[PDB]
């Protein structure tokens, strides 16, 4: 699986922001209809989370975040990564206890149970979210591939030569085969 | 294969209401009872003649099943008209027309044309959605409305012609 390129990340974030803005207008328009308003809010929350997940990959591509393994040592690629952390963060680990905290602050949290518990929580949440981002990344990548097929299925089918149209027809089959895989990816995501 | 107009249409609505059968009746003049759920989209092209003008229609038939509606925003791009289909023998499919319409609002162009189709009107004794209740709804939103039978071909040609006529006059 090739990662999403920066152009792909930007194109998705742009579509999600646009969709988010439209959901907001719609909530305003249906105010008073508690069923539709509730469903629109559920959609908007979902789009917002996907946007935030794309922003993490954006930060990673621009150096505001760095990929690291479970111990917090730097790694090259996303497939190798266990967390993406900020410039000012570090991991502390011992015998299966992992802490994510601000760089230099181990002295400050060492004797503080609330800060300890927070650092463990942040580590685990960060690990799980990176797993979510990887899965969404694959879904986004696959979806962008199917989208660019539509543009192409179109002109091909426009043509009258039984060659380019019979092509379009096999392109449509392939497109639909991808939709089967995309749906199954969406299923796993929901489990995680 | 020259034309004076070129319109992109979508069919949307619940699984099993007859979107694909409407597509196949209109574009291929065929009907079959064998069924496979539409996995993503199907696409047919057909030309009609309206007010002396040749209209090439690009018709996209979408999946009713939510698990296959991953890239719907992409199907709406450049759509001139959307046909919302329900099954006249199935109340839930009609109840869901409200949500389908809200999907149009969300993904389609602001000025997109809409058409409500109640399919399977050949099933006269099985019909549970009254014509007047359907048409009152359509009318309440300025949406044209027809009842069709993909199986017997009733109103199928007329439906696409009515859609093409709505779009032609807003150009
Ligand atoms: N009696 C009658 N049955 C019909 C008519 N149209 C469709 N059906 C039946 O309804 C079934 C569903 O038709 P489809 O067009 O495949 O339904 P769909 O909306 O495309 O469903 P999905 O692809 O799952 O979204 C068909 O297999 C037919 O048996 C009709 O005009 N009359
Ligand atoms: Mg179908």
């Amino acid at each position: 699986s090739e990662e999403l390129s920066l152009s792909e990340i930007n194109e998705k974030m742009k579509a999600f922001s646009k969709d988010s803005e439209k959901l907001t207008q719609l909530m305003e328009k249906h105010k008073g209809d508690e069923k539709t308003v509730q469903s629109l809010q559920r959609e908007h929350h979902d789009i917002k989370a996907k946007l935030a997940n794309l922003q993490v990959l954006h930060d990673a591509h621009t150096g505001k975040k760095s990929y690291v393994n479970e111990k917090g040592n730097p790694v090259s690629s996303l497939k190798d990564a266990h967390l993406a952390i900020n410039k000012d963060q570090e991991v502390v680990e011992h015998k299966g206890q992992f802490y994510l905290l601000q760089k230099g602050q181990w002295d400050a949290i060492k004797n503080d149970p609330a800060a300890l518990e927070k650092a463990q929580k942040d580590y685990s949440q960060s690990k799980h979210d990176l797993a979510t981002i990887k899965m969404e990344a694959l879904i986004h990548k696959l979806s962008l591939e199917m989208e660019k097929q539509l543009e192409t299925i179109n002109d091909l089918i426009m043509s009258t030569d039984p060659k380019e149209n019979e092509e379009a027809t096999k392109l449509l089959h392939k497109h639909n085969g991808l939709n089967l895989k995309l749906a199954n990816l969406q299923d796993m995501l929901a489990v995680h | 294969p020259e034309y004076d107009y070129l319109f992109k249409l979508l069919l949307i609505g619940d699984s099993g209401v007859g979107k694909s059968c409407l597509l196949l009746r209109f574009a291929d003049d065929t009907y079959t009872e064998s069924y496979i759920s539409t996995i993503g989209v199907d696409f047919k092209i057909r030309t009609i003649e309206l007010d002396g003008k040749t209209i090439k229609l690009q018709i996209w038939d979408t999946a009713g099943q939510e698990r296959f509606r991953t890239i719907t925003s992409s199907y709406y791009r450049g759509a001139h008209g959307i046909i919302v289909v329900y099954d006249v023998t199935d109340q839930e499919s009609f109840n869901n027309v409200k949500q389908w319409l809200q999907e149009i609002d969300r993904y389609a162009s602001e000025n997109v044309n809409k058409l409500l189709v109640g399919n399977k009107c050949d099933l006269t004794t099985k019909k549970v959605v009254d014509y007047t209740t359907a048409k009152e709804f359509a009318d309440s939103l300025g949406i044209p409305f027809l009842e069709t039978s993909a199986k017997n071909a009733t109103n199928v040609e007329q439906s696409f012609m009515t859609m093409a006529a709505e779009i032609k006059k807003r150009m």
